């Protein structure tokens, strides 16, 4: 979830991530797990409020825990009356090192243990007074346990509702930059090789430093390389900049770029400041 | 010592080797004029560039620029002309001068007048399909760029061969999948699949008995640079020339 | 002498209303809303005559009509015909084929596994199918008089795993397609996607694994697929591994919203597992959206 401060503005956050049908994820590092958020900008500029999220969670291990306490061993409530309602936190301690495989437990298996011990657990639990009724279960479940696999489904049928879910947050401070700018260009390519098809990118990034400048990269060209130098004229709005490129070429590195931090600044005009750099080459 | 420039040469395919020199206010001599300036209460410069042009030889011919150009001045910046040299198929190598005229205004109309001159060898720092065994050359004589819908079309080859056996050779285009990091997994799939069933042609098996007309229809769009689905046979001595030639845009 | 069996994925708009199987074939999706592209596959056989006169070769299919061609001494002329898929669940295509005779024993230990038998058994139907419709109704040009038909059935020799795959789409391993709700949609607005999976009778091959991992590829309409930190492209909740299971009707609903461009093309991708080298099917049925 994610949480809106008390100076409240417009921030409409359409994004809203509910895992409502799917109790599921993984965070092993091989995949990439994304959360995007889609808001708005306030009425005016507004640059430093506070985000705060709610994540809430668990971990897999008493996920899978849970399932196997919950249909291996007290499926029913038959040996639910007795046989572990005396021993359940005998249960839990002998539960904390069973230390399933949690390796092959992503690859077309669940619930599945590793190769822990399962010898002198007999003894420890026989060196009690653990009835020979639960002493039954609380061996067979283990001994089932120890060569098994459970697939997706049945597992949100045992984690619905059996599970503290610790509602983590964090703090985003929505950063910004410093210099503001808003300039617009147009081009006009002379054809060496007659076209190349190019995929344009209309860019809108700030730099945010002291003596600096901003530098751009032209349109991205996918045919015959090597050439469509393209002409230009500037029309460099709102500010006065230092220009340092005339009449470059689209091949391989041209690097039209435009000192900015020099003169002629201004505030924080947005959320951050922006230069919204609009090329059209028509 | 006012204005560092260079020249920048690149080899076109089209034989026409372009060079285009850039010029920029070099950041030392900025600081220079810069503090003596502001020492009057100045912050940007004027070099009034006047007269910029370009020589050729031993004899002085004016190569113009591949656009137009103004009499310009500004400071604190840099600029870039494109010329167009002719290609050179043996090693006389090019030699050139330009010029260029600066006029260093300063304020108040009371200009100084400055010209400099640099000359050098305009080097570049270092298709027709052949075998690898004998003399069969290809070349498509219609131009390799062609702009088709997805209708029928046609294509010419041309065989410049050894005269003893000009025959037994012969065309297919393979409609089938080559047989292949998931992602790098799944772009060369997806390669492989545009390859497979963009184009067909529409004469394979072809036995070829210096042109042969071979004739396909296009079905996907897309622009197949060195189109490779279509595989030259050789009969004799069982082996395969490529031809990485030809690029139809199909809109 | 030879056959082969090639797809189709665009839509073919018009003013190339010339060439002969187009105007059929976009007649049959210009309307009947159902009856929609991306699952005609075009068969290109090559006719070729050993004689000295022309020939003209009408080809029917049930109710294709091809146009007349003309050839003319030794030449091939690749005459290409549609035809749709052939439905897995609509049909059975586990039966023998049954044998003439009833006398003989015919030695009734078959030297065959379970496996082969059934590739067999496909293999054969399939064919079986393409030529009870397939006609040709020749004539000479400069006799007039001389019509005869042809069969197909010396002609035709056997089939390989390519156009296994081709006509049939119960060789695959699921049966995929995509529900958008606006594909002119402007850049500041989220749209739910819909990701229907079916799968097959060849899900009896394996039997044990009861998961499969479907991926999710986004490629520029050009080329060159997007890495999946997806900066000035598709804004995406979830991830993109959504794990499905054998012998379920599921649908891997998900979100996306622009940042930059219009051309983009969604499809999926299933490895059987997480890790590399799992792949089994690439699967292709890529539709497409625009953003403005």
């Amino acid at each position: 979830e994610l949480s809106a401060p008390d100076t409240r503005n417009d921030y409409n956050i359409r994004g809203d991530y509910i895992a409502t049908t799917p109790a599921l994820i993984t965070f092993d590092g091989n995949e990439s797990f994304i959360n995007c958020y889609e808001i708005t900008a306030n009425n005016n500029f507004d640059s430093k409020d506070i985000f705060n999220l709610k994540v809430r969670y668990n971990t897999l291990k008493e996920q899978l825990d849970c399932f196997i306490t919950d249909a291996v061993l007290i499926e029913g409530d038959v040996e639910w009356f007795i046989l572990f309602e005396k021993w359940k936190t005998f249960w839990e301690l002998e539960i904390l090192k069973k230390l399933k495989y949690d390796y092959d437990a992503f690859k077309e298996n669940r619930i599945i243990r590793l190769l822990k011990t399962s010898i002198d657990l007999n003894k420890t639990k026989s060196k009690i007074r653990n009835l020979c009724i639960e002493k039954a279960v609380l061996d067979k479940i283990l001994i089932c346990l120890n060569k098994v696999s459970r697939g997706i489904a049945v597992c949100n049928t045992d984690m619905d509702e059996y599970v503290r879910n610790l509602v983590p947050k964090q703090l985003t401070v929505p950063v910004q930059l410093p210099g503001f700018e808003q300039f617009f260009h147009v081009q006009f390519e002379q054809m060496e090789t007659s076209h190349d098809a190019l995929h344009d990118t209309i860019a809108t990034i700030g730099n945010s430093l002291s003596y600096t400048v901003i530098v751009e990269n032209l349109s991205g060209q996918w045919g015959q390389d090597v050439i469509d130098d393209g002409g230009y004229i500037f029309e460099i709005l709102s500010s006065n900049e230092w220009l340092i490129h005339g009449q470059k070429r689209c091949a391989i590195k041209e690097k039209r770029k435009e000192f900015e931090v020099h003169l002629i600044p201004l505030k924080k005009g947005y959320l951050n400041f922006p230069r919204v750099e609009i090329t059209n080459i028509n | 010592l006012l204005n560092m420039r260079l020249r920048n040469i690149s080899l076109k395919s089209e034989h026409c080797i372009l060079s285009s020199l850039d010029f920029q206010t070099s950041k030392a001599s900025e600081q220079l004029t810069k503090k003596f300036i502001y020492p009057q209460e100045h912050n940007s410069f004027l070099k009034l560039n006047f007269q910029e042009i370009s020589y050729k030889l031993i004899d002085g011919t004016s190569q113009i620029e591949l656009d137009p150009i103004c009499p310009l001045k500004v400071p604190l910046t840099a600029f870039s002309y494109d010329s167009i040299s002719a290609t050179f198929k043996l090693v006389l190598l090019p030699k050139s001068t330009q010029p260029h005229r600066v006029k260093i205004t300063l304020a108040y109309e009371l200009e100084l007048h400055p010209n400099l001159k640099l000359p050098v060898r305009t080097s570049w720092e270092t298709s027709l399909v052949n075998s690898k065994l004998s003399n069969v050359k290809f070349k498509f004589i219609n131009s390799n760029i062609k702009v088709i819908k997805g209708e029928k079309f046609t294509m010419r080859l041309q065989i410049i061969n050894s005269s003893s056996s000009p025959l037994d050779l012969v065309v297919y285009y393979n409609n089938t999948i080559n047989p292949i990091t998931l992602e790098n997994q799944y772009q060369l799939h997806n390669k492989y699949r545009k390859i497979a069933e963009g184009i067909i042609l529409l004469s394979n098996d072809y036995k070829i008995p210096y042109f042969a007309d071979l004739r396909f229809i296009g079905i996907m769009s897309g622009y197949y640079g060195t189109l490779s689905g279509l595989k030259v046979l050789d009969l004799n001595t069982n082996e395969l020339i490529e031809v990485g030639n030809g690029a139809s845009v199909l809109i | 002498p030879s056959m082969d069996i090639i797809p189709l994925n665009e839509l073919f708009s018009s003013q190339v209303e010339n060439v002969d199987w187009i105007e059929y074939v976009m007649s049959k999706i210009r309307a009947e809303s159902n009856l929609h592209s991306r699952d005609f596959i075009l068969l290109l056989l090559d006719f070729r005559n050993s004689w000295i006169d022309g020939i003209k070769l009408n080809v029917q299919f049930e109710d294709f009509t091809s146009n007349e061609y003309h050839v003319e001494a030794s030449h091939t002329s690749r005459i290409i015909v549609p035809i749709k898929k052939i439905d897995y669940k609509k049909y059975n295509f586990e039966n023998t084929p049954i044998p003439r005779i009833f006398p003989g024993r015919q030695f009734i230990q078959s030297g065959l596994n379970e496996e082969q038998t059934i590739e067999m058994r496909q293999k054969f139907w399939c064919r079986e199918h393409i030529i009870s419709k397939l006609k040709c109704n020749w004539k000479l040009t400069t006799d007039q008089s001389v019509t005869g038909s042809v069969d197909f059935n010396k002609f035709i020799e056997k089939f390989d795993h390519k156009m296994v795959y081709t006509i049939y789409p119960g060789r695959l391993f699921y049966g995929v397609q995509l529900l958008l709700d606006e594909p002119k949609v402007k850049v500041g607005e989220i749209i739910n996607l819909k990701i229907i999976t079916e799968p097959t009778s060849t899900c009896r091959r394996k039997q044990n694994s009861t998961v499969n991992f479907l991926d999710i590829v986004i490629f520029d309409s050009k080329t060159s697929k997007i890495l999946p930190r997806s900066n000035r492209r598709i804004l995406y909740n979830g991830s993109l591994t959504k794990p499905i299971s054998t012998t379920k009707v599921s649908e891997i609903n998900l979100e996306i919203i622009p940042i930059e461009k219009g051309r983009y093309e969604f499809s999926v991708c299933i490895s059987k597992s997480n890790n590399q080298d799992g792949i089994i099917q690439f699967d292709s049925e890529n539709v497409i959206l625009s953003v403005i």
